[PDB]
């Protein structure tokens, strides 16, 4: 009664036969925006299953190398599906997420995999310039990587100069090889605004990392992936207006 | 008696603590009601 859940979200579903609980970031379910809270007078669209549901990016393959992923949410979806254009017509969105990560591997495989939720997940240059002239930054491709996701240069400071020991302030949870395949946490919107463009900022990216890496020994299986598969719980859109990508 | 021909502000004030709010509105479908024309 514990280890196997179903998640249903609109005309998609989720099954997995081994998960740890289900992580709800600070206590919080997502939720519509509440009328004292609110400031533009326009309506908001609701479009309820249509953006509400699990989209699935592609896989990224895990290694004896390998550094750790991040991305960006909405970003990763603002390509994608109705969700994608309903955030290119409107100037304000709102809106919560299911986060859910399958890593699989076998009872002589061997490794762990930190997933983490960061708000306002900011990657910083890198570089020895103290002026800010001089100094480096990163490029738009890496700041929103998009459905590609990006890699870190240095995992252990999280490129944005912080150590990885204390991420596990945010809400996380571990794939564990030997004991769950899947890690899932529900984030509510968090802002410091009621709604936001969905373009210009994101409110979060996922994290997920090797800190102990993966180990076989030979004859098993060499291709082990990460898969994500996310959901928009409770989305709001408003200001419609022509199609902005960026 | 004798030499009888010999015999205000619209606006008014109201306390205003914070700004304006704003009720819920559907659409209209219908003539006669105009709220847009003015005439200056």
């Amino acid at each position: 009664s514990d280890r196997v859940a179903q998640l249903t979200v609109g005309n998609s579903s989720i099954t997995t036969q081994e998960a740890a609980n289900i992580v709800l970031a600070y206590g919080e379910w997502p939720e519509y925006c509440p009328d004292t809270d609110a400031t533009a007078v326009d309506k908001p669209t609701r479009p309820d299953v249509s953006v509400n549901r699990f989209y699935t990016l592609d896989s990224k393959m895990w290694q004896e190398n390998s550094t750790g992923w991040y991305w960006k949410f909405p970003d990763v979806l603002n390509k994608t599906g109705v969700f994608g254009q309903n955030a290119q017509f409107h100037y304000l969105y709102r809106s919560g997420f299911c986060l859910h990560v399958q890593c699989n591997a076998s009872k002589f495989h061997q490794g762990a995999l930190l997933v983490a939720v960061i708000p306002e997940f900011v990657i910083a240059g890198r570089g020895s310039n103290t002026k800010p002239n001089e100094a480096p930054h990163p490029g738009f491709t890496t700041t929103f990587p998009g459905t590609t996701g990006a890699t870190f240069h240095d995992p252990y400071v999280l490129d944005s100069g912080v150590p990885l020991s204390q991420a596990l302030i945010y809400p996380h949870q571990w794939i564990n090889l030997r004991t769950n395949n899947c890690a899932t946490v529900i984030v509510p919107y968090i802002n410091a605004v009621p709604f936001d463009s969905a373009i210009n900022h994101s409110n979060f990216g996922l994290i997920v990392i090797p800190v102990s890496p993966l180990k076989y020994s030979s004859g098993a299986t060499t291709a082990i992936p990460i898969t994500i598969t996310i959901a928009p719980l409770n989305s709001e859109f408003g200001g419609l207006r022509q199609a902005v990508s960026q | 008696d004798p030499v009888e021909d010999i015999i205000r502000a619209i606006s008014s004030a109201t306390n205003v603590e914070s700004a304006a709010n704003t009720t819920p509105s559907s659409h209209r479908l219908e003539t006669g009601r105009v709220p847009a024309l003015q005439a200056a």
